[PDB]
């Protein structure tokens, strides 16, 4: 099973080595992520020598390998169908490859979070936000992974979701590995990004649903490329999930001096960074728009 | 090797 995945991963790698892609060495970097995924899968198999029995029963790991196989096939398939439009920056097939790369990066983060040192620890996973942890313990016990419907319904009982369309927006924000399951790890990331728990969904609504600045599934280089058109418009800014520091925010903005910087706010909630940054002239024009949301 | 990435909070 794992042997079949490696051969698929191998092909994506050969596919992504094509010079016409001009792929930058910059996270998420598919040429690193697949070998590193392999290496971490090698590590887990090493820690389960003999007891492959136990590993094979593990629910999370089964979901993970299945998604890994699905994702690599989808990638191979995407190159097949896209042919030379893969090399055209700004093409849809190319954008799909970027987003896959991000999904691979999220998958590896999660696998490392659940198997640190290669040994399964999903059942003693320490959720960061105390209120979030209480919700997950009470609804799912020591479960590592739950189906989406299941997650949706439990969450809805504490934080009502307004509508089907909103539920689907929420699912695509939280489901980083795009596998219709929520992991305790995916859960931890979401509740870190959108804390405080007490107003979770309002927070996510204000920062992501109705915010023109928010950029789902965008990478560092995409933020850089996107803000270039606003290079003469200091104060133009957008923000997104950091890919290398999953659970923290990355705000990109155009400075008065013509630089494009990206920063990770610490020691203050994203709300406060945005309010302060508006107040001080750094974060004025979300995606270059003249009107900035009022987050007060 | 070394390359521009994240920069300290301006706010």
């Amino acid at each position: 099973m794992v042997e079949k995945c490696w051969k698929l991963m191998d092909k994506v790698v050969r596919l992504c080595q094509n010079p016409k892609l001009a792929l930058k060495n910059s996270p998420p970097y598919i040429l690193d992520l697949l070998p590193d995924t392999y290496q971490h899968l090698r590590t887990i198999l090493s820690r389960y020598e003999g007891k492959m029995e136990t590993l094979g029963e593990n629910e999370y790991f089964r979901v993970f390998m299945e998604n890994l196989m699905k994702k690599t096939k989808q990638t191979i398939s995407l190159f097949k169908e896209g042919k030379e439009r893969m090399y055209e920056e700004n093409s849809q097939p190319r954008r799909n490859l970027t987003k896959l790369s991000l999904i691979f990066s999220h998958m590896l983060a999660e696998l490392k979070g659940i198997f640190p040192s290669g040994l399964f620890q999903g059942d003693t996973f320490r959720i960061t936000k105390a209120d979030a942890a209480e919700f997950w313990r009470k609804a799912f016990g020591e479960k590592t992974i739950v189906p989406w419907k299941s997650f949706r319904q439990a969450l809805h009982e504490v934080h009502p979701i307004s509508s089907g369309l909103e539920a689907m927006a929420l699912k695509s924000t939280i489901d980083l590995t795009c596998n219709d399951y929520i992991s305790v790890f995916e859960f931890d990331i979401f509740t870190r990004l959108f804390q405080p728990w007490s107003s979770l969904l309002r927070n996510w609504n204000s920062l992501a649903v109705t915010h023109p600045g928010y950029m789902a599934f965008l990478t560092y280089d995409e933020v850089k490329a996107r803000l270039q058109k606003f290079i003469h418009k200091p104060g133009s800014y957008i923000f997104r999930l950091s890919c290398t520091r999953l659970g923290q925010w990355a705000i990109g903005y155009v400075t008065a001096d013509g630089n494009i910087l990206q920063t990770i706010p610490h020691n203050k909630p994203l709300f406060q960074a945005l309010i302060d940054g508006f107040r001080e002239g750094f974060y004025l024009f979300p995606d270059g728009r003249n009107q900035n949301p009022d987050l007060t | 090797s070394f390359l521009q990435r994240y920069s300290s909070d301006p706010t």
